[PDB]
C-alpha cells in the first residue's frame, strides 16, 4: 500500500519545486524582463528603458499555427474497409468525444504549451453530472492540463505514470485552492486551501493505469522526460538582439547627433550667466555669431555616432535567427524577394513544415493513447485489438494552393478515364475526413439526375 | 586556481600532450581488484536500520524418570544480537574545462578507481580491521589460532591447521590464499621429491591454483590477502555476513560549496566561484563475524602470537590461563610481569623462559607466546568486563 | 562461460566508461556551454554571455526529418503476392507488427540518437503480460534504446553482438535503478536498484542470437563500430562561428560608438566635483559647450569599430557550412536565391537528398535484420529462406512538387492507352504501399459503376 496523505504532499513538493525551473523558459514566450538581455553601454538610470525581442513567440506561433487533427483511422477489423460505414464505424465513435469536448480548439492550445514547457498533460475522467453541467453525460470528459496545474512522474523503467497531482490557484496565484491526485485505480481532490485542508471527495476507477497521458515535446530517445522547443540556441540570439537594440536606443538618445564645442573664448566675454553656467541663443536660420575670439579661440565638434554600425549587426543577426529556428525568410523580413511561382513557396516553407509533420507524428501518439483510455473508461473490459493499430490524420502543414492542385488533380482523373480513383483524387484536394463524409452524400444527390 | 592544485584536477601537468595524436593505448595496464568477502561472505538484505538476528541459547532438558516419580519442570531461553550498516564516502574535484575535455579519459577512468578503493577498504576492514567503523562486529585478524605452512602445504593445512579447528569443534569450509603462497604448494615434495599437488609430467598449474579443492574444501586465490606474516585463512566462511544498503551512489554537482581543510581549519572554496565540477561518492556496508576464533591464520614459517589482557579495573580475585590444552596455576588479580610469567611456564608446557615474554602493570598486561592464549575468570570477584584478545602481528 | 551476475558488473563498468565519450557529441546537438566556443577578445566579466550556434542541430534534424518507412518488400516463386490486407502477403505481418508497435514514431526518434552519437538499439522481446498493459499481448514487443541507456559487445570476428546490457538511472539520473543483460539464449533482468534490491526475473528464447540489433551510422566499412554524424568539419566552423559572434556581441557593448576627449583643461577649469571626477552634462540637443582651453586646447576621439568588418567574416563561416554540411544555401543564408522552379528545387535539394538516401540505405539493414529476428521469436520455427531476400521501402526524401509528377503521371499513362501500367503510374506519384489497398479497393466500387 501507499498513504494518500503523504503521497499528496509527497507530489506537491515535487510539482511546486519543478515549477522554478519553467519560469525560465516562460520568460522568453511572454518577453519577461531577463537579466542578459539588458544592453551595457546605456547608462545607469536610462536601463529601465528596455527593448524586448519577438523571436520565441514568433517561433511557437509558426508551429502550433499549422498543426490540427482531420480525424483518426483504424484498420479494416474484417473485411475490406470501414470507411464508408460512416456514423457506426469506429473512426467517427473517437471523432465524436473529440467535437463533444472541443479539442478542436483546446488540443491547440496542449500543442502551445507542450512547445513553451517542453510537456502538457491529458486528463481523461467520466463527467460528475453533478457539476459543470455544459457536457453530454454519455461522453467521457477530456480535459488537456499545463504543467503550471499537472504534475506527473513517469517510471524510468517502464515509460507509464506511476502517479499524478492536478492543483489549481487562486486568481491571484498567491496560493493553491484545491489539490486533486490520480492513482492507478482511485483519483481523490482536496476542496481548500493547504492550511485549511478538508477531507478528500474519492471515487475508484477500472483502468488499472493513471489516467493521465503526458503530450511531450521530444527529439532524441535520450530526451526521457521531455524537452522546450525554445532551445538555448535561439534563446541566446534573442538576448543578443536585445543588447543591440538597447544600445542602438541608447545612442539614438544620445550620439545620433554631433556635440558642438567652442575654445578659448571665456565664459565672461561670451556674457554667460554666471550662477547658471549658460546663455540663451535665437538661432533661427542664416543668424551668424559673432565672437570676440583671441587667444587661438575657435570651434570644433565630435561627430555623430553612425546608427547604421548598430543595423549592420541586426541585419546579420536576423540571417541568424532565421537559420537556426528554420523559419521562412520573409518571417523575420530578411529575404531578398517575395516567392513568385506556386512551387518557390514549397522551396521557402520546406524547413518549416517537415519539422511541423514531426510534431504532428510524436503528438500523435499521445492522443492515440488518450482515445484507448477513453474507451477503456467508456466501455470497461479489453480493447478492441484494432485500436492498438489506429493513426491519427492530420491536416498537410503547408500553405494551401487550391488553383495549383487543382489543373492536378482533374488531369490525374480525367473525368473517370484516368489514373486514379475518385476518392483517392478528394484526398489529393486535401478534404477532410468530416468533409468527405458529406461530400459524398451531395455526389447521389448529384448522380441521382446524372 | 593555481595549475598544480593537490586538490583540483586544473589542466595540469599530469595531462602533458594529451591534445597529440600520437599518445597510445596503456599496454602495461593492471586489473583491478576485487573483495574476497564479497565473493566468499553471504549477503544478507539489509536496510539502513540495521537488522536484529535472534539466536537460541537454552539447555532444554528431561531426565530419566521411575514409576509415579513426577515429572520436573524446564524452560528454554533466547538472545539477540543487532546489526548495523556504516558508510564509507569521497568526493573528486576537476576544473570545468577538465571536464569538458576529459583528457586521458580522467573521469571514466577515475570512476572505476574510486569504485576500487571503496571494495579494497571494505575488504581490509573485514579481514585486517585497519580503519575498520565502529559498526563492524569484530574482523577476521583477531582469531587466537595460528599455523605455519612453509615446510610443506599438505601437513600445515590438512593436518596440524585442521586439528587447532577441531579440536575447538569448529568446521572447515574453504581456504583464502594469498597468491605470493604459489612457491610453497610447489615443492611441498614427498621424501623422493616429487611435489603433492601436481601431474606426472609437471605442465599444468598444482590444482589449488585451479581454484580446485584442497582434500575436500575450495580455495580462493587472490593477490591482495597477505599483511605482515599472514598470507591467507582456513576456516568456515558460513560465520561471516554482510550486506549492501545501495549501489555505489554517484552524483554530480558544480553550486557547491566545498572545505579543503578541517571543520576547525576550513578553507572554504565554491565550486561555482572558480567554476570547477565535482563528483561526490558513497556507499553503505554492514558486516557481522558470529566468532573471530573459527578461522586459523595461514602464516609463513613459525611465529609468536601477542595479546592483551585488560582486568577491567577488577578490585579482587584470582583468575588462570590456558596456552592450547594446558592450564596454569591460580594468579592473583594484581599479580606482576615477572609472576604471570613465572605462572605461563608453570602450564607444563614445551614452552621455556627464553620464549615467553610480558609488559604491563596491576592490568593492561601485554604478553607474547607461540600458541593459542586464552583466560578463566571464574575465580575474579569484580570487573565483569575483563577480557583477552589478539592486538597486533608482532 | 561466465556466471551472469559476474557479467553484468563487467558490462556496467563498460557502458559507464562508454558515456564520457558519447558525452562530447552530445554538446553540439545542445548547444551545451564549449570552453572552445567563447570569444577570446571579451573581457572576463562579459564572458558569460555565451553565444550559442545553430550548425550541428540544423544538420542532424535536417536529414533524419526526411526519413520514413513506408512498409517491406519480400519475393517469392509465385512472381508476385496478392496485396491482400494485413497478413496473407508476409509482409502486411510485418507491417501489421509496425503498428502494433508505434515505430512510426520510436524510428523517427531512434534515427535521430543513430546520427548524433553513431547508434542505437532495436531490442526485441515477447510482452509481459504482468507489466506491458497497453500492446496487442501476441505481437513482439519492438523497441529502440539510445547508446544512453543501452551498450552492447560486438565481436571483431563476425560483427556479432556477444552480449548487451540495458541500464536505466532513476528521475534524479544517478543510481541504476534497473540493469537487463540479454544472452545469446535468455533475457534476464534485476529491478529495484543495481541487483540489490531484488533478485532477477529470467526468461529463456528461441535464438542462437542476442536479440538486439544495432543501428550504425557507418559512413565507409572501416567505421567497424559505426561514428557520429556531427563531423569534425561541422564542430570545427560551429566553433569558429561561435568565437566571431561573441567578439562582434561585446563590440557593441563597448566601441560600436565613438569615445570622444579633450586636452588642455584641468579638471578644475571644467569644474569637475573632486570626490567624483565629472560634471553633469546639460544633455540637451543643440547645446554648444563653452570651455577657456587654457592651455591651447583641442578635442578629438577615438573612431567606433565597424561591425560589418566581423559581419563578413561570419558571411565566409555560414558559406563553409553550407559547402561541408550539403544542405541547400537556403538552409543558412538569407542573401541565397531561392529557387524559382520545379526542377531549380531538385538542383537545389540534390546534395542533401542523396544523402538521406544512403541513410535510408544503411538504416534499412538494421530494420530488416530486427525484423527476421523477430520472425523467429514469435513463430519459433525456422525463418522461410526468401525473408534473406527481403528489402525495405522508404518515403521519397525529396520535397512532392505533385503539380510536375501529375502532368508526368498523366502523360504517361493517357487514359490505359499510354506507356504505364496503372500500379506504376500510382507509385511514381509516391503514394504508400499502405494507401494501394485504399486505391484498390476504391477502385473496384468505381468500376462496379464505370
Amino acid at each position: 500500500s501507499i498513504d494518500p496523505e503523504k503521497l499528496r504532499d509527497q507530489l506537491l513538493d515535487a510539482f511546486e519545486n519543478k515549477q522554478n525551473e519553467l519560469k525560465s523558459s516562460k520568460a522568453y514566450y511572454d518577453a519577461e524582463r531577463r537579466p542578459d538581455a539588458i544592453g551595457l553601454a546605456v547608462p545607469l538610470d536610462m536601463r529601465k528603458y528596455l527593448a524586448h525581442v519577438g523571436y520565441p513567440r514568433t517561433y511557437v506561433d509558426a508551429i502550433a499555427e499549422r498543426q490540427e487533427l482531420e480525424g483518426f483511422r483504424i484498420p479494416s477489423a474484417n473485411g475490406e474497409e470501414p470507411e464508408s460505414g460512416g456514423e457506426n464505424d469506429p473512426a467517427s465513435e473517437l471523432w465524436d468525444w473529440w467535437q463533444a469536448n472541443n479539442l478542436d480548439i483546446e488540443a491547440t492550445l496542449g500543442h502551445t504549451d507542450a512547445l513553451i514547457y517542453g510537456t502538457a498533460y491529458i486528463t481523461i475522467s467520466m463527467p460528475d453530472p453533478e457539476v459543470d453541467f455544459d457536457v453530454d453525460p454519455e461522453v467521457p470528459l477530456i480535459r488537456v492540463e499545463p504543467p503550471t496545474a499537472l504534475y506527473a512522474e513517469v517510471d524510468p523503467r517502464t515509460r507509464k505514470v506511476l502517479y499524478a497531482i492536478r492543483a489549481i490557484y487562486g486568481a491571484d496565484g498567491n496560493e493553491i485552492v484545491s489539490a486533486t491526485l490520480y492513482l492507478p485505480d482511485t483519483t481523490m481532490t482536496w476542496l481548500r486551501a493547504e492550511g485549511e485542508w478538508e477531507a478528500p471527495t474519492s471515487t475508484p476507477h477500472g483502468l488499472e493505469m493513471v489516467p493521465v497521458i503526458p503530450i511531450s515535446n521530444r527529439t532524441r530517445l535520450s530526451d526521457l522526460y521531455g524537452t522546450s522547443e525554445i532551445s538555448p540556441e535561439l534563446r541566446s540570439v534573442t538576448d543578443a538582439a536585445a543588447q543591440i537594440l538597447m544600445n542602438m536606443q541608447g545612442t539614438a538618445n544620445l550620439m545620433a547627433i554631433p556635440q558642438r564645442l567652442i575654445f578659448g573664448a571665456k565664459p565672461e566675454e561670451l556674457g554667460i550667466n554666471a550662477e547658471t553656467g549658460q546663455r540663451m541663443f535665437d538661432a533661427y536660420m542664416a543668424r551668424i555669431l559673432a565672437f570676440e575670439g583671441g587667444e587661438g579661440a575657435h570651434a570644433e565638434q565630435f561627430s555623430a555616432a553612425e546608427l547604421r554600425n548598430f543595423v549592420d549587426a541586426l541585419d546579420a543577426l536576423d540571417r541568424k535567427a532565421a537559420s537556426y529556428s528554420g523559419l521562412p525568410p520573409q518571417y523575420l523580413s530578411s529575404s531578398s524577394d517575395n516567392p513568385a511561382s506556386a512551387e518557390a513557396i514549397k522551396a521557402a516553407e520546406s524547413r518549416l513544415v517537415k519539422k511541423v509533420e514531426r510534431k504532428n507524428k510524436i503528438f500523435g501518439g499521445a492522443w492515440e493513447q488518450a482515445m484507448r483510455l477513453a474507451y477503456k473508461m467508456v466501455k470497461g473490459g479489453d480493447i478492441p485489438t484494432e485500436y492498438y493499430r489506429m493513426e491519427t490524420v492530420w491536416r498537410d502543414p503547408s500553405t494551401p494552393t487550391y488553383a495549383a492542385k487543382a489543373d492536378a488533380a482533374a488531369k490525374l482523373f480525367a473525368n473517370g478515364a484516368g489514373l486514379i480513383p475518385r476518392e483517392r483524387g478528394w484526398v489529393d484536394m486535401g478534404y477532410t475526413i468530416v468533409e468527405r463524409e458529406q461530400m459524398r452524400q451531395w455526389l447521389e444527390q448529384d448522380q441521382k439526375q446524372g | 586556481s593555481a595549475d598544480h592544485s593537490q586538490i583540483a584536477q586544473t589542466k595540469d601537468t599530469m595531462f602533458t600532450g594529451y591534445l597529440d595524436p600520437v599518445q597510445a593505448k596503456d599496454y602495461f595496464a593492471e586489473a583491478e581488484k576485487t573483495s574476497i568477502v564479497q565473493r566468499v561472505a553471504q549477503k544478507i538484505p539489509m536496510g539502513a536500520t540495521g537488522i536484529v538476528i535472534p539466536h537460541w541459547t537454552g539447555d532444554v532438558s528431561a531426565q530419566w524418570i521411575g514409576e509415579g516419580d513426577m515429572k520436573p519442570i524446564t524452560k528454554g531461553n533466547m538472545t539477540k544480537r543487532d546489526v548495523h550498516p556504516a558508510k564509507i564516502a569521497t568526493i573528486f574535484v576537476a576544473s570545468a574545462e577538465t571536464v569538458r575535455a576529459n583528457p586521458a579519459n580522467y573521469l571514466g577512468t577515475m570512476r572505476t578507481k574510486v569504485a576500487t578503493a571503496i571494495a579494497m577498504a571494505f575488504d581490509n576492514a573485514a579481514l585486517h580491521g585497519t580503519n575498520a567503523p565502529s559498526a563492524f562486529q569484530g574482523y577476521l585478524d583477531q582469531s587466537n589460532k595460528t599455523q605455519s605452512i612453509s615446510p610443506n602445504a599438505y601437513q600445515g593445512l590438512g593436518v596440524s591447521g585442521l586439528t587447532k579447528l577441531v579440536t575447538d569443534g569448529k568446521k572447515w569450509t574453504h581456504t583464502l590464499l594469498d597468491d605470493t603462497v604459489e612457491p610453497v604448494l610447489n615443492g611441498s615434495v614427498d621424501a623422493n621429491g616429487r611435489p603433492l599437488f601436481v601431474e606426472s609430467t609437471y605442465e599444468s598449474l598444482t590444482t589449488p591454483f585451479r581454484e580446485g579443492r584442497i582434500l575436500g574444501r575450495p580455495t580462493i586465490l587472490s593477490d591482495h590477502v597477505a599483511e605482515g606474516d599472514v598470507v591467507g585463512y582456513a576456516g568456515d566462511f558460513s560465520q561471516i555476513i554482510w550486506g549492501q544498503v545501495g549501489g555505489l551512489s554517484f552524483d554530480v554537482t558544480d553550486q557547491a560549496t566545498l572545505n579543503l581543510g578541517s571543520q576547525e581549519s576550513p578553507n572554504f572554496v565554491s565550486l561555482w566561484q572558480h567554476n570547477l565540477v565535482a563528483v561526490r561518492v558513497e556507499a553503505e556496508y554492514g558486516l557481522l563475524i558470529n566468532d573471530v576464533n573459527a578461522f586459523v591464520k595461514l602464516t609463513f614459517d613459525p611465529v609468536l602470537t601477542t595479546y592483551a589482557l585488560d582486568l577491567d579495573g577488577a578490585s579482587a580475585g584470582n583468575f588462570t590461563l590456558s596456552l592450547d590444552g594446558k592450564t596454569s596455576a591460580n594468579i592473583a588479580y594484581n599479580a606482576s610481569t615477572a609472576t604471570v610469567k613465572s605462572a605461563i611456564v608453570a602450564i607444563d608446557d614445551g614452552v621455556s623462559a627464553d620464549d615467553v615474554t610480558v609488559t604491563g602493570s596491576a592490568g593492561d598486561y601485554t604478553i607474547t607466546v607461540p600458541g593459542t592464549l586464552t583466560a578463566d575468570f571464574s575465580g575474579l570477584t569484580d570487573g565483569e568486563g575483563a577480557s583477552i584478545s589478539v592486538v597486533s602481528v608482532g
